[PDB]
RNA sequence: AGCGCCGUGGCGCAGUGGAAGCGCGCAGGGCUCAUAACCCUGAUGUCCUCGGAUCGAAACCGAGCGGCGCUACCA
């Protein structure tokens, strides 16, 4: 029971960019289904099909696959779509490819949710997806902040709480990303004692490791020491590793040696 | 049904094993071949000289069994910049009945004091006459400072000549003259190829090799047919080493010193740095006993350049953590060989070719850094290493002011500029710091055919000193 | 030794969260009197092993097979 379109209104809009699964081709193109809005079909017309000249009709369509699309005039009376494929900007295709995949994942999760709860998708998107899209602009960003922050479900009225529990479990299992921020610090020392200073630096860099983020400067060479961190929020590893670099500098400036940075902390 | 490893173990136990060195032995009575010294350290440094693509590490491997790394991907096959090493022990059979030529046998350092005799029929046991270290030298025409530094290290020579090739190899003559330069006279001639060459070609190559070495300084150099892969005529090599080559006078009456040629950063990748090791400099001790626990400094060390362009030389004091030699960590170091001194020197300092040709001294001495040096130099008449196709081997020219010359003071590789040229004396300005200890036999090379070419010898007579900054 | 990279249908690229991919190859057919150009359909996958969650994984991850780029021979 797959239904319940991705965005606010059932019908396409003015100059909107979508994507289409194609099934059938009669004479003037293909009146074929959508999977960005409900499940309605639309005309792709041959004069407005491809950039090159239309040499073949079978190759460029690829029945049963995903394709770019733009709607010109929406038949907001009965459910018809006039649709285009040629006039989508090269930068526009890829950004819609995002929007489309963005929309698809939320449905992929809430499908599993409905099929396991046998509640029609319409009610689930009504109760959950639409308030999330209203609050955060995208249900995908709402899901990501749900992984981080629990307060995303406050102000929402699920049809049942077990839906929330299983959705949270499935999102923590499937939508799990902890980005590895890594850096390299070059020891350019020529000084008196360097290995004791390095041990002190490693201890002072490793005792700082928190419960959630643990920093281990691993060895791959003498000058080049590698700093690996698991940034849970993609914004704390930077400050951790900057503090680490400051502490390395505090170490090196007085024993006699010198060190330099080769790569700073990067995601 | 005893496994081979347990068999080697019972052999090691029956051989006496490797006893630990005494912590503080009476150093007045310790001769270089004492059991406390020779069972766990090499005392004579033997180097292999020869033309490229002749096989020098293979010969030492057939003698000893220890491989010479041959690292750096590209250098896995062509030529190696840094010196290759192998430990060898000379075990002589105690039984008189077995023939003398096969009594000698060269074994790995991992062997024990008294290993069993492998000849079929001889129950007797071997006696370790001496441990010998092998300082392999690059044999190429571009890498020239490395072989001169190795010659500064080594104490006995093995010359390598191919049989089926041309007799008058120029690289071998260059090596022989270079060894002749620094008061070293014990060279043994070794014919690499004997299997693939005939009986009368054997006499012809013998005669050619004899005719080559008639006017040089070395006159009584033995010749031996050897094979690097057949693993034969190894015992006679050890015999010649034992008989012809004595120990030069070296005792503990002299002040301690060090000459580092290789750098080694002990930094095991992947493991936690909470368990890490120090920095190891590979150095020869030409004079002075060394022990576990010392304060030692390299003299040129940190070479910095200020905003005014003057060169500042910071000596690098370091507390030695260990003195690795042979196979086991030792408690006393026997001078006259390369020992890996592992100290608190920063690991990055021992990473690259940074500790290549640098003098080091223990606390209680003050070697002097010099920036302008007065040398007394002598030249040969013809260049060595050039293959002129039948015309008057390149004649050596007289020196010119303001030219870059590679002036290898012992192990140091310096590009000096000439200030004044006399008939026998000269002055050199060194942007790369050099130091003076006593006399420091020097080698000289220049640039005409691109790569460096040896010309003659030099000895320091005077210089301008730069006080190390505390 | 470790850090980044990767895993053909013959090949190079691509998506990999819903199950077999493109283009070039090879086979066959079409157009032409006839060839190349062009147009159609194919026959080829343990998309590298052991596992996992999941109605789903070549694909998302991990205890490893294989080969590169990098530090680089680390006594
Ligand atoms: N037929 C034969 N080949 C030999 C003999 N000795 C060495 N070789 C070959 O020489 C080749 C080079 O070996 P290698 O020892 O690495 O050369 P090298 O002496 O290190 C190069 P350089 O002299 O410049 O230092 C090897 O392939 C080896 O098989 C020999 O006695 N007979
Ligand atoms: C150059 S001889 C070997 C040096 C050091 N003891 C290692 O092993
Ligand atoms: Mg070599």
């Amino acid at each position: 029971t797959s239904h319940c379109r991705f965005y606010e209104n059932k019908y396409p809009e003015i100059d909107d960019i979508v994507m289409v699964n194609v099934q059938q081709i009669a004479e003037m193109g293909a009146y074929v289904k959508l999977l960005e809005y409900d499940n309605i079909e639309g005309m792709i017309l041959l004069s407005e099909l491809s950039r090159r000249r239309i040499r073949s009709i079978q190759k460029l369509i690829r029945v049963g696959k995903n394709d770019v699309a733009v709607v010109l005039r929406v038949d907001k009376e009965k459910g018809y779509i006039d649709l285009s494929k040629r006039r989508v900007s090269s930068e526009d295709i890829i950004k819609c490819e995002e929007k489309y995949q963005k929309s698809k994942t939320v449905h992929s999760i809430l499908r599993y949710c409905a099929e396991k709860f046998q509640i029609p998708l319409e009610e689930l998107y009504k109760t959950i997806a639409w308030p999330l899209s209203r609050k955060f602009g995208h249900a995908y960003e709402a899901f990501k902040l749900s992984i981080i922050d629990e307060t995303v479900w406050e102000g929402i009225e699920p049809p049942s709480k077990d839906v929330l529990d299983e959705l949270k479990n499935y999102i923590s299992k499937r939508l799990t990303p902890a980005v590895k921020i890594r850096a390299d610090v070059e020891v350019s020392c020529f000084s008196y004692e360097g290995i004791d200073a390095i041990k002190d630096a490693l201890k002072s860099a490793e005792d700082m490791s928190t419960e959630q983020m643990q920093v281990k400067v691993k060895l791959v060479a003498a000058p080049l020491y590698v700093l690996t961190t698991q940034a849970l929020d993609k914004q704390k590893g930077i400050e951790q590793l900057e503090s680490a670099i400051e502490k390395i500098t505090e170490v090196i400036t007085k024993y006699g040696g010198v060190c330099n940075i080769t790569m700073p902390p990067k995601a | 049904g005893e496994t081979e490893e347990e068999k080697r173990k019972r052999e090691f136990e029956e051989g006496g094993g490797l006893p630990e060195q005494p912590l503080n032995p009476d150093f007045s009575k310790l001769n270089p071949l004492s059991a406390e010294i020779i069972n766990r350290q090499a005392t004579i440094n033997i180097g292999t000289i020869g033309h490229v693509a002749h096989g020098k590490s293979t010969v030492v491997r057939a003698i000893s069994g220890v491989q010479t790394v041959r690292f750096k991907d590209e250098l896995e096959r062509n030529i190696t910049i840094k010196l290759g090493y192998a430990n060898a022990k000379i075990y002589k059979c105690q039984e008189p009945t077995c023939p003398e030529p096969d009594c000698y046998r060269s074994f790995k350092s991992d062997k024990e004091i008294s290993p069993k005799c492998q000849r079929p029929g001889c129950p007797g046991r071997y006696k370790l006459v001496r441990h010998v270290s092998f300082v392999d030298c690059p044999g190429h025409d571009i890498l020239m400072s490395t072989m001169l530094s190795g010659a500064a290290v080594m104490d006995a020579a093995l010359l390598l000549i191919a049989g089926n090739e041309s007799c008058p190899q120029p690289q071998t003559s260059e090596h022989l003259a270079a060894i002749e330069i620094m008061k070293l006279k014990h060279v043994i001639i070794l014919q690499n190829k004997v299997d693939l060459m005939r009986e009368e070609s054997a006499l012809e190559h013998q005669k050619s090799i004899l005719k080559f070495i008639r006017g040089t300084i070395a006159d009584g150099a033995p010749i031996v047919p050897i094979s690097a892969q057949l693993k034969y005529n190894i015992d006679a090599v050890n015999e010649f080493i034992v008989k012809t080559i004595p120990v030069p006078p070296r005792d503990f009456m002299i002040s301690p010193r060090l000459i580092v040629i290789r750098s080694f950063d002990v930094n095991k990748p992947g493991a936690e740095i909470e368990d890490l090791k120090g920095g190891v400099a590979g150095g020869s001790i030409l004079n002075g006993v060394f022990k576990l626990g010392d304060e030692i400094e390299i003299r040129p060390g940190i070479v910095t350049k200020d905003d005014k362009g003057k060169i500042q030389c910071k000596p690098i004091f370091s507390n030695i953590v260990s003195l690795f030699a042979e196979q086991n960590d030792l408690k006393f170091a026997v001078p006259g060989g390369l020992i890996g001194v592992g100290t608190k020197v920063d690991p990055t300092l021992c990473r690259a070719d940074r500790l290549v040709g640098q003098v080091v001294g223990a606390k209680g001495h003050l070697p002097n850094i010099y920036t302008d040096i007065e040398i007394n130099y002598f030249l040969l008449r013809r260049l060595l290493g050039v293959k002129t196709d039948g015309q008057k081997q390149a004649k050596v020219r007289k020196l010119e002011p303001n030219e870059v010359l590679m002036v290898n003071i012992g192990s140091t590789a310096t590009g000096a500029r000439v200030v004044a040229v006399k008939a026998d004396m000269a002055r050199l300005q060194l942007t790369s710091p050099a130091c003076t200890e006593i006399n420091e036999k020097i080698a000289l090379s220049r640039r005409i055919e691109k790569h460096w070419r040896l010309i003659g010898w030099a000895t320091i007579k005077k210089g301008t000193t730069l006080e190390p900054i505390a």
